């Protein structure tokens, strides 16, 4: 192994403004 | 207006209680096809992917989409006031910020009503591709929570080497290391307890054994758990919620 | 001379176990009748009264009557070296500052003896007037602990409001509110498991949870426990001590 | 709720002196 | 080479469930008569011999003698990585810094593979005398538990009074004191429930509670305890291991 | 009692050097 990767590095981030 | 009656009640109990360690708070997205979740956690290492299926509820009503800011925390201790064998209905207006769940017991003389606020979210969601995975192992979810709670006791990093006769893994730390080898099972007399492999290519993967320590909290969901694994990519580990939809739990390798 | 010869030697275990975490210290009044003790707790928020006929004692022997200052701790901490089916010989002197508990399993051939130091006590009791109630709840015992741990989820204070149709218990906290509606059964088909209301008027009051779940550890003393309610004074909480007496939990509420 | 009563609100006090 | 197949393999994870919280390091003298094992705690008030005859593995291997440095801790995390129903061999080499054990499941199609890197150790070994005792008591081991864990909540130290016809564990402290008095029992019903004592002399001894505690670990291993006393000398508290050989807990007194 | 004894007030202590 040498670095932990993230889920951003794979998938692209939709950002979401949820209102309630 | 947004009506969902459920009577085997504890399956959303055990959705919440599957989740809310790995993230407290969540967007619930209602339609209607059904209940749809997707979240990273706070260090984006991981990400759940939640989907209840409409026709998995005894009754459903879901005129206008909705987007539901729910805090998890909150929701695990209302569902922790719901009994086992409970029916429990979740209902929501349009214009209310609240989320009302209702209780039925199998008397029937006891009937429990909670209104849960909703929240503000900022949230990120992700583009998940639609793909073919290299590896696919179908395995007793036991079996997996087992494996990963007893090399977590070895070392921090578990390496997934999927064959086509078997699957092994590994774990090594300063009091030495660990090899744990499950062979494909001839299933003759079996179905579920039995362990098979679907490979393409030959895969090596290494991960934090303590997300999949919080992913093993969805065990009693299903009997059976599923692993897939392509070459330096997020695994996924699904879990089959019966007559209803599923759970998948995206983790982000050590490259 | 103070002898008393109880062979269901359990209930004092269950009885120390339901009042040494509520008050630490307390006056065992015993007479001729039997066994009397009324402690409130170091907030005086709650009281609590412990009776133990004598006809509930295998054997029972009182020449004259004697106030014993009890440190509920350590007695707890002695019964716990008891078992469940053990016989247990109270014995006390006049002229001596201990109480002797003999424990006798079902051997037999195993002895047991032990002796506690009794303590000087500043304490205060209160007159409790002999009344009549506007409304008596007689319920499950494990439902209302079952209730009280549910609604401690939510709120820091329970709303117990009585009608002649149905008992409910409410509760509010920054995640929400959450209603919990108990109906009368018809006890055509049981007697323990069933849910009565006698009332005279209804009634509404408010009360500190974290009291009602010190007092829900009287729980297996009892299958069934009575809530006894009238407009602005404490509750009466009382579980039966079967062919012995009773446990009552006094809460005053908040007005 | 206004204010958590005490036991003694509604009850008289009678203290005692024990001893062992 | 030295290899050991053992088919209840449960039996050493009990020995080291019974060892790792007592002793965190110890040397394990392979020989090839089996298994050896000496070791006095940090303290020095207690030490531990046991004893794992080669007859009571299924296979046992052992061309020259080895001494193996073995950090408890670390081998009871990887024995915790075996079940119950485990076939478990171990095997080591002369040139090898380390100790392999395999575990075996019962499909058979799981397997498991745990290099433990092993220490090095400066020790100190006792030399026991072979020698008559006083007193002899066996008695159920869950008994001897119960009796530690129950005067445990009584005082520090334990005085353990051997005579002919009973043998009785008493203890004192600011609560006040306790005595538990155990009878001979007529075995002409059963064979291991019973209490027998066999004696030479009178013997009073004062031990403390907690290393008798850590004691009462090993009480999975045996339905039998036995304890040896002699007058101002170290107790033996030994549990036998079922066609394997046997674990001793030495304690020194309270002269 | 009077005084918490130890094992090497009684046994004869060996000292041992272990490697691996």
């Amino acid at each position: 192994k040498r670095r932990q990767t993230s889920m951003t590095d794979f998938f692209h981030s939709k950002r979401r403004l949820i209102f309630s | 207006m947004f009506e969902a009656r459920l009577v085997q009640g504890s399956i959303l109990k055990k959705v919440l209680e599957a989740l809310k360690d790995l993230i407290n708070e969540a967007c619930w997205d209602i339609s209607s096809s059904g209940v749809n979740l997707q979240s990273m956690d706070s260090s984006h290492v991981s990400l759940v992917q939640l989907t209840l299926r409409s026709e998995g509820f005894d009754t459903y009503r879901c005129d206008r989409n909705l987007a539901m800011g729910v805090n998890l925390t909150s929701m695990s201790k209302i569902l922790k006031c719901a009994g086992n064998e409970d029916i429990i209905t979740l209902r929501a207006e349009d214009n209310a910020d609240t989320l009302a769940l209702v209780f039925e017991a199998p008397n029937q003389e006891k009937v429990s009503d909670y209104e849960m606020k909703l929240m503000d979210l900022d949230v990120e969601q992700l583009g998940i591709p639609e793909q073919e995975y290299s590896c696919v192992v179908k395995m007793p979810s036991g079996e997996f929570a087992r494996i990963c709670r007893d090399l977590s006791h070895i070392g921090d990093a578990v390496v997934i080497s999927c064959a086509k006769d078997g699957v092994k893994f590994s774990a090594s730390g300063e009091l030495g290391n660990g090899n744990i080898k499950l062979s494909q099972t001839s299933n003759v007399d079996k179905e579920e307890e039995a362990v098979t492999i679907e490979m393409n290519e030959p895969v090596q993967l290494t991960f934090a054994l303590r997300y999949l320590n919080f992913f093993t909290k969805a065990t009693p969901l299903s009997s059976t758990v599923t692993l897939s694994m392509s070459a330096d990519v997020p695994l996924v580990v699904e879990y089959k919620i019966a007559d209803m939809g599923h759970l998948k739990y995206y983790l982000a390798p050590k490259i």
